RNA sequence: AAUCCGCCUCCCAACAAGCUCUGCGUGGUGGGGAAGCCCGGGUGACAACCCCCCGAAGCCAGGGAGCCAAGAAAAGCCUCUAAGCACAACCUGCGGGAACCCGUACCGCAAACCGACACAGGUGGGCGGGUGCAAGAGCACUCAGGCGCGCGGGAGAA
RNA sequence: GAAUGCCGGCAUGAGUAACGAUAAAGAGGGUGAGAAUCCCUCUCGCCGUAAGCCCAAGGGUUCCUACGCAAUGGUCGUCAGCGUAGGGUUAGGCGGGACCUAAGGUGAAGCCGAAAGGCGUAGCCGAAGGGCAGCCGGUUAAUAUUCCGGCCCUUCCCGCAG
RNA sequence: AGCCGGUAGCGGGCGUGGAUCCCUGGAUGUCCGAAUGGGGGAACCCGGCCGGCGGGAACGCCGGUCACCGCGCGCGCGGGGGGAACCUGGGGAACUGAAACAUCUCAGUACCCAGAGGAGAGGAAAGAGAAAUCGACUCCCUGAGUAGCGGCGAGCGAAAGGGGACCAGCCUAAACCGUCCGGCUUGUCCGGGCGGGGUCGUGGGGCCCUCGGACCGAAUCCCCAGCCUAGCCGAAGCUGUUGGGAAGCAGCGCCAGAGAGGGUGAAAGCCCCGUAGGCGAAAGGUGGGGGGAUAGGUGAGGGUACCCGAGUACCCCGUGGUUCGUGGAGCCAUGGGGGAAUCUGGGCGGACCACCGCCUAAGGCUAAGUACUCCGGGUGACCGAUAGCGCACCAGUAC
């Protein structure tokens, strides 16, 4: 019915694997189809661009590359630690993500 | 058209009589043709508007249908 | 519901259609199944004019391809309406 | 050569069996079948015209059920049939079967 | 049913006419209009637009004669009357209004159709000019128009 | 490892036969990275009861123009019926339908047949036959008895008059 | 919490005031197609009537309606066509086999046609067949390659019984009573509807005497549990090191009703999707289970001899079916001819007769157990692009 994204634009996440393991950043964009997320300042690559109206002088730009969604773990705004997400039911009774190490909400 | 604007159209429309709904559609179908003409001469940068009217006309006609069904 | 705005679709934009404005002959793309008599009433209620003469012709879509995929454009029908002496459909005078 | 309107008798398929030789019961060596082929046995259909309620009704019926036609005419007496078409009458009679 | 048609009798007319329909001619009016010259067009040009002859297989036509093998139908059309209706209705003249759907490009004896091919094959109807040769749709040359056939350059054996 | 096996790939013959009517070519100028082959001029040849023109089949955008040359073109290609794009087919009178019938087809009535189905007067359908009112010129890169110009005509509705 | 399909781009919008998306219901649904106003070379053409639109009478458009056939007192309901196999019925080959061929085989198969459905068929003994017996039907195992059939060749091939699966039995016709209608040969008349009545093989029923006067219960309907059509919750890991990348190796842990499996930059129980275990429907579909109504169902002697399904049984002729090929050839079925009876009636137990037994023909319905796989899911000592479906790819396409 829909791809399961445990992370969303734009909570704070740790990149736990790959070249950029350790880095922390906000999730700029989420791509459910590719099952990947763009993390700010992470996965930087050099793309070559034709000299154009858009890019006079030309040369290369820098682009944030998508990361496989599994490589990313949200940082809890309460305890400040990388975590798994849990689902919790309120009295509304809406459901919200809450951190797994402590109990804090994650929006 | 915005979600809230859609709720509002349906509310106001459901208050009209069939005769008014017919008349209102005839106007929007006209306003649509105008959009089509500006589309062809390359003077319609807000092209989403063409879709909107078409679906407004649909919604209106859908409601007109509701009325006639009793 | 059926209105005149359902019968008149778009104006024909071309050197040949423009050349008719001078003698009051306006060329529109109409719905392919639409009748001369029906087109008369339609142009009139849309552009508040008086139609005197209607000419129609069918325009078969051009066969066109995109690589592996051969296809065809939609068949069209255009009409050239004649407005009563001295009248003007201003939307088209445009140009 | 068709179907009986009363009895529903239809043409059936039977074999025509050609034989040679002397029967065992007559001291013969036995009977030999020298040929079998399919054939059809038709009901003995015949025409039966009867005047019923001033109209002429005709039946295509096997000879076996010819008197069943007249029985139906007798039982038609308790009916209001006059005014109807002959096509209509026949339907009434056959309904009484 | 019938005043129509058919049949019988009579009167007038008859290779006359009349009446009617078509062809051709004229016809108010509108059109076109060459060679050559100059860059499809401009000019020629106020273009001229006339006389004679040949003359169809085409038209008048549903004409005529002969022959035997004896040569569609139905509607439009005219006439008759029946139900009906005769304030209707139809005819004639005139006026205003109304007049829909599809095809229409291009090839069409062919490189665009049928032959797997831009294939020396096949494909129905009409037009098909001039001169000479007895005639002609024959033949030779030529008008208008269209072409030189989608590999070439050499050499000069068998 | 063989089945003149099956499917594919690549060889050989071989730079060989052939390049599709023996109507035929020659030069100059132009274009372009490239020209025997595209454009223009002059000269030469071929068709002319056609190898010209106009319809109908059939084909279905091949028509016109712009920009292109990988492949298609039996060579070449700047060219093309090829690639991309844009444009182009205008009718009361032309052809067909809202008219008629032909063979035949279908088929109320009716007849027949194991089933499916086969017949069948009427009627209906069925045309390149009957019927029916447009001729000359002008105009577009490309349509014209279709648009325009002139001069004519047909039916239907309604009204007036006789 | 993103979205405006594959599909990016140009150019523009939507979304926690809950979008995209997923399920359910509804609305719209040009033209053709059973195609059904009429025609037709399917997707086109042309009409009648009512209503509406245009200036609208001609013309055109919009809405509605108009085929034919069956059954029922013009009007109603139904029919028409389609579906991969499966199923019944109506017709029905040949190659081949017999090491030739005709009977026979292949085979009542292939195929054609009609029809039925989610199954169809069959089904409540005029049975079986020897048991002093069984007890509707269907389907499996077995009986059995038996009994037999057979140019006694090639070959063909049962049933009873036993073990199992499932389980269920019903409504009528007739006699007699009543009622409506019509017929003319006027009535204790004949006939046609409808209602009552009745449904059996220890024979049953009717009618006339006699005594006796609440239990069952649906295959129908109503409610409901359960299920299907979207989904949701779901334990436990950090660090070092090599490397582009850790899930590798190393150090120290942790979960487990979850160590199926697939991902993640390589080889991860603890990163992700999942897994064990749980939860979930407003709407539509189902509902064989649970509950409740309804229809329906129920005595005993004695007398009466009224009734118990007709061109039928029965006999003969021609054939089919059965293991049965004319054989001693019965049984079941029926094209032709003849042609009864109503329980003292009739069929059957393999010619026929006797005896002894069995059974109730000529009307109808009936779940489940059974067959199939277009569709959905699960699983493979199944394939892995010459394989596996003809197609992993825009294939019943190009050609
Ligand atoms: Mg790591
Ligand atoms: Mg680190
Ligand atoms: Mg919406
Ligand atoms: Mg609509
Ligand atoms: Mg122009
Ligand atoms: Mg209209
Ligand atoms: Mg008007
Ligand atoms: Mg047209
Ligand atoms: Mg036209
Ligand atoms: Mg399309
Ligand atoms: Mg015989
Ligand atoms: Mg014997
Ligand atoms: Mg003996
Ligand atoms: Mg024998
Ligand atoms: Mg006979
Ligand atoms: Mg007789
Ligand atoms: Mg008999
Ligand atoms: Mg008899
Ligand atoms: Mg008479
Ligand atoms: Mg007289
Ligand atoms: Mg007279
Ligand atoms: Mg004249
Ligand atoms: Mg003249
Ligand atoms: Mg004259
Ligand atoms: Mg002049
Ligand atoms: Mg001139
Ligand atoms: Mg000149
Ligand atoms: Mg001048
Ligand atoms: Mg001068
Ligand atoms: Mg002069
Ligand atoms: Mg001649
Ligand atoms: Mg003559
Ligand atoms: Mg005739
Ligand atoms: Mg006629
Ligand atoms: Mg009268
Ligand atoms: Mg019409
Ligand atoms: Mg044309
Ligand atoms: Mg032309
Ligand atoms: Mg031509
Ligand atoms: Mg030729
Ligand atoms: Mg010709
Ligand atoms: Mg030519
Ligand atoms: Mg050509
Ligand atoms: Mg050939
Ligand atoms: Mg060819
Ligand atoms: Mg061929
Ligand atoms: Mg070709
Ligand atoms: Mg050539
Ligand atoms: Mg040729
Ligand atoms: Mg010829
Ligand atoms: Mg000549
Ligand atoms: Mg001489
Ligand atoms: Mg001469
Ligand atoms: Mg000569
Ligand atoms: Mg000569
Ligand atoms: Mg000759
Ligand atoms: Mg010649
Ligand atoms: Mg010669
Ligand atoms: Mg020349
Ligand atoms: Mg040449
Ligand atoms: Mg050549
Ligand atoms: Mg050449
Ligand atoms: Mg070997
Ligand atoms: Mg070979
Ligand atoms: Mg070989
Ligand atoms: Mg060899
Ligand atoms: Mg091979
Ligand atoms: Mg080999
Ligand atoms: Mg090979
Ligand atoms: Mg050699
Ligand atoms: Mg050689
Ligand atoms: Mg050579
Ligand atoms: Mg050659
Ligand atoms: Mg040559
Ligand atoms: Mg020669
Ligand atoms: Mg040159
Ligand atoms: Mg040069
Ligand atoms: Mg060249
Ligand atoms: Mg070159
Ligand atoms: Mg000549
Ligand atoms: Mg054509
Ligand atoms: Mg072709
Ligand atoms: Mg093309
Ligand atoms: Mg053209
Ligand atoms: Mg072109
Ligand atoms: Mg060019
Ligand atoms: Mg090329
Ligand atoms: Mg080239
Ligand atoms: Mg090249
Ligand atoms: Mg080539
Ligand atoms: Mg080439
Ligand atoms: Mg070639
Ligand atoms: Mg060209
Ligand atoms: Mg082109
Ligand atoms: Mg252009
Ligand atoms: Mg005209
Ligand atoms: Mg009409
Ligand atoms: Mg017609
Ligand atoms: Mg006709
Ligand atoms: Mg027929
Ligand atoms: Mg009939
Ligand atoms: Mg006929
Ligand atoms: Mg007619
Ligand atoms: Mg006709
Ligand atoms: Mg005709
Ligand atoms: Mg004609
Ligand atoms: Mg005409
Ligand atoms: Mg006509
Ligand atoms: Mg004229
Ligand atoms: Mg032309
Ligand atoms: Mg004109
Ligand atoms: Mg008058
Ligand atoms: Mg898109
Ligand atoms: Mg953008
Ligand atoms: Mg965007
Ligand atoms: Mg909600
Ligand atoms: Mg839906
Ligand atoms: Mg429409
Ligand atoms: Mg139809
Ligand atoms: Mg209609
Ligand atoms: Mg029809
Ligand atoms: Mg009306
Ligand atoms: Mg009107
Ligand atoms: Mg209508
Ligand atoms: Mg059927
Ligand atoms: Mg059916
Ligand atoms: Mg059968
Ligand atoms: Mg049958
Ligand atoms: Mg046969
Ligand atoms: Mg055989
Ligand atoms: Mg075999
Ligand atoms: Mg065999
Ligand atoms: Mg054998
Ligand atoms: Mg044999
Ligand atoms: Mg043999
Ligand atoms: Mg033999
Ligand atoms: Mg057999
Ligand atoms: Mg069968
Ligand atoms: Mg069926
Ligand atoms: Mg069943
Ligand atoms: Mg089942
Ligand atoms: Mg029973
Ligand atoms: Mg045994
Ligand atoms: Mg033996
Ligand atoms: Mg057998
Ligand atoms: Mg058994
Ligand atoms: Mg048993
Ligand atoms: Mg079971
Ligand atoms: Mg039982
Ligand atoms: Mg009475
Ligand atoms: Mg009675
Ligand atoms: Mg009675
Ligand atoms: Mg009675
Ligand atoms: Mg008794
Ligand atoms: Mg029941
Ligand atoms: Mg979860
Ligand atoms: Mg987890
Ligand atoms: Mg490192
Ligand atoms: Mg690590
Ligand atoms: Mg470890
Ligand atoms: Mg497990
Ligand atoms: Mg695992
Ligand atoms: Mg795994
Ligand atoms: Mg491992
Ligand atoms: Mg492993
Ligand atoms: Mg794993
Ligand atoms: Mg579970
Ligand atoms: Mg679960
Ligand atoms: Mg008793
Ligand atoms: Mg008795
Ligand atoms: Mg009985
Ligand atoms: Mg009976
Ligand atoms: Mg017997
Ligand atoms: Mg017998
Ligand atoms: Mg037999
Ligand atoms: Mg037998
Ligand atoms: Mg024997
Ligand atoms: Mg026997
Ligand atoms: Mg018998
Ligand atoms: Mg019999
Ligand atoms: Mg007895
Ligand atoms: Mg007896
Ligand atoms: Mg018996
Ligand atoms: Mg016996
Ligand atoms: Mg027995
Ligand atoms: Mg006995
Ligand atoms: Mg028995
Ligand atoms: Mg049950
Ligand atoms: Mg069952
Ligand atoms: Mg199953
Ligand atoms: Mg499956
Ligand atoms: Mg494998
Ligand atoms: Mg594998
Ligand atoms: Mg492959
Ligand atoms: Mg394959
Ligand atoms: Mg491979
Ligand atoms: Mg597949
Ligand atoms: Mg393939
Ligand atoms: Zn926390």
């Amino acid at each position: 019915m829909r791809v399961k994204m445990h992370v969303k634009k734009g909570d704070t996440v740790l990149v736990a694997s790959g070249k950029y393991k350790g880095r922390v950043g906000k999730v700029k964009e989420v791509l459910p189809k590719k099952y990947a997320v763009i993390v700010e300042g992470v996965n930087i690559v050099k793309k070559a661009v034709r000299v154009s109206p858009k890019y006079p002088q030309g040369g290369f730009i820098e682009k944030e590359a998508p990361l496989h969604a599994s490589k990313v773990r949200p940082i809890c705004p309460a305890c400040g630690k990388p975590t798994r997400v849990r689902k919790k039911f309120l009295e509304n009774g809406k459901k919200i993500r809450v951190c797994a190490k402590c109990g804090g909400a994650l929006d | 058209m915005k979600l809230s604007e859609v709720r509002k159209q349906l509310e106001e429309a459901r208050k009209l009589s069939p005769v008014e709904l017919e008349k209102l559609v005839r106007e929007k179908k006209r306003e649509l043709m105008e959009l089509r003409f500006q589309a062809s001469i390359g003077q319609l940068s807000q092209n989403h508007k063409i879709r909107d009217l078409k679906r407004q006309i649909a919604r209106l006609l859908t409601v007109l249908n509701e009325k006639r069904r009793q | 519901m059926k209105t005149a705005y359902d019968v008149i679709l778009a104006p024909v934009l071309s050197e040949k259609a423009y050349a008719g404005f001078a003698e009051g002959k306006y060329t529109f793309w109409v719905h392919p199944k639409a009748t001369k008599t029906e087109i008369k009433n339609a142009v009139e209620t849309a552009f508040k004019v008086k139609v005197v003469k209607v000419n129609t012709l069918h325009v078969r879509g051009k066969k066109k391809r995109l690589g592996r995929y051969l296809g065809k454009r939609p068949d069209r029908k255009k009409a050239i309406v004649q407005v009563a002496p001295g009248q003007k459909i201003e939307a088209l005078e445009g140009l | 050569s068709k179907v009986c309107e009363i009895s529903g008798k239809r043409p059936i398929v039977a074999n025509s069996i050609q034989r040679r030789g002397k029967a065992k019961r007559e001291g013969g060596v036995g009977k030999k079948t020298t040929g079998i082929s399919k054939r059809r046995q038709y009901p003995n259909l015949q025409k039966v015209r009867v005047r019923v309620a001033g109209q002429e009704i005709t039946f295509r019926v096997a000879a076996s059920h010819i008197p069943k036609v007249y029985e139906l005419v007798e039982r038609a007496k308790g009916l209001k049939l006059e005014g109807l078409s002959p096509k209509e009458i026949k339907k009434e009679l056959l309904k009484l079967l």
